[PDB]
């Protein structure tokens, strides 16, 4: 980043004095494994059933369904702080919530995140969902030079601002010929930025982002894979791994509002 | 949690090759509207003065 | 049906822990028979009369068509109960009241049905429709992934909707100078789904339905058909007989919003 | 009388302010169930309405 100006109005013909430059800041993040097992007993693979010709393929593929859906919730279901891995203890991711700190909002008596990835502060108490903080975290992104253009967030939070928003508005008319009634509110609008709101079922509830997808990334160590293991008797054992981390560009370009409660 | 005793992990082994990314973020805005507004021109002395009436 | 995520850190190199897997649900449902009953007398068919040639068959016409009507009503006239038949209790099969209990609402003091189709639950007291109604049922039907498109429900309850619906606006707008007054409303749509709006002559009063067509089916197990009784004098008699079923797919793809009154 | 006051699914009734013409008159009601045109009878009997085919 840049430094903040200042005077500068030094003195003519004067021996030149060396001023400090400015330094970049490092961050980083550590690796998490992710791993579904299954087991079938023999006979269960042979008898006739109804929809199904072999069981195993069927609950492999609802496995990795899972854990795909589980991936995700990782990514985004609930607040993770970094943890180095241990012979010991697992090693663990640092999501979006223990980076975000500048933009974002937090509600009562809470403490914002430190800004590593160590911890993901504490939680404040809920407050109705306005507009207001959609419009302090848009201006707080332009200061910054941020270019944030989606928001994400719960089904119950997205339902709340379809059914009352009233933008800069008090009456909100329809027209009595019209035979269509709509609910539905996508694109916000305002002197910094453009955002269309999206809903996610796994989201975390209580909970706004808005958010620039070009800077986040998600790498893998090892390419999501499975494989069988021994066979000790008259069963089957399937096994399906992964090991992923995330990387945030800039926490400047984004906003997380933390502790807003829909519908009172 | 067993870390079976005697596998060579990531723990016991040395000489990783650290990952550093080739690219650094930066976003920090620089414009002068104002600049850009007002207009441009030359002085030729350490006081410049002009009339008003 | 799939399983909600969690935490899933695992640790590196472990032994594989072997976790339980999902398991499907069985439902089942009964046959019934309807039939209808005619007899003329010999004289009847043999006078002139105006309109008609033949009276067997101009009364005929009229039971077929009352059957048809009955298998309507028995499909979303009244709440229903699958009962088992024996030789001196009628076998009953259950419709939909018996089947959706998830995404629906009931009035205060009200029971909702078990699932399997045993009991239909308890009544409530009748409240007013409003749109909070459609929108949390909407919602309800999004996150279960169920993908519904139709809205049936009784002529009081259209005419109360099309008076007073104005979803999301405080206020309704009318030209002074239009000579053309309209009271139509059809299409409800919001972020989580779109559906459109249809009256049902014999639908049941104080119930709203909201359903996919395509998640529904009617099974005969004897296809309608007619035949002759015996003859005992100078008359004709006719029986008509049809025996059927009702198979809903999955009730989380709809909702049954119960009580609701379009007049206080 | 209908034409003083109709108000179909309505609640304000607009009316330009710069418009210098004041028309009152409904012609066609149109509802869920049926589309009827409205016309007055002379000789109709009073405090009377027939909707018919």
């Amino acid at each position: 980043e840049l430094r903040q100006p200042g005077k500068n109005t030094r003195v003519e013909g004067e021996d030149a004095t060396i001023k400090a430059g400015s330094f970049t800041t490092m961050l980083n993040n550590f690796c998490q494994i992710s791993d579904e097992t299954l087991q079938v007993t023999g006979t269960a693979d042979k008898v006739k059933k109804a929809g199904r010709k072999n069981e195993l393929a069927y609950q492999l593929a609802k496995k990795s369904k899972e854990l795909k859906l589980d991936m995700e919730y990782a990514m985004v279901g609930a607040p993770q702080a970094k943890i180095q891995r241990n012979t010991t203890t697992p090693g663990q991711m640092a999501n979006i919530f223990a980076y975000y700190k500048t933009n974002g909002s937090v509600g009562a008596n809470g403490t914002l995140p430190t800004g590593d990835g160590s911890d993901t502060g504490t939680a404040g108490d809920l407050r109705l969902l306005t507009e207001d903080m959609l419009l302090n975290a848009s201006e707080a992104i332009w200061r910054n030079g941020g270019q944030a253009n989606s928001i994400q967030t719960s089904s119950s939070i997205k339902k709340a601002i379809s059914k009352n928003m009233k933008g800069r508005a008090t009456e909100i008319t329809l027209d009595a010929s019209d035979n269509r009634i709509a609910q539905t509110v996508d694109v916000y609008e305002s002197d910094f930025g453009k955002y269309t709101i999206r809903a996610n079922r796994w989201f975390h509830e209580n909970t706004m982002f808005i958010f620039d997808p070009k800077m986040h990334a998600l790498c893998y160590l090892r390419p999501f894979f499975q494989h069988e293991l021994a066979k000790t008797g008259d069963s089957e054992k399937r096994q399906l791994l992964v090991e992923y981390t995330l990387r945030v560009n800039n926490e400047k370009s984004g906003a997380l509002i933390r502790d807003v409660v829909a519908q009172v | 949690m067993a870390t079976p005793t005697n596998a060579v992990s990531t723990v016991e082994i040395n000489g990783k090759r650290e990952d550093l990314i080739d690219i650094i973020y930066n976003i920090a805005p620089y414009d002068t509207p104002f600049m850009t507004a007002i207009g441009k021109g030359v002085a030729t002395a350490i006081t410049h003065e002009w009339q008003t009436d």
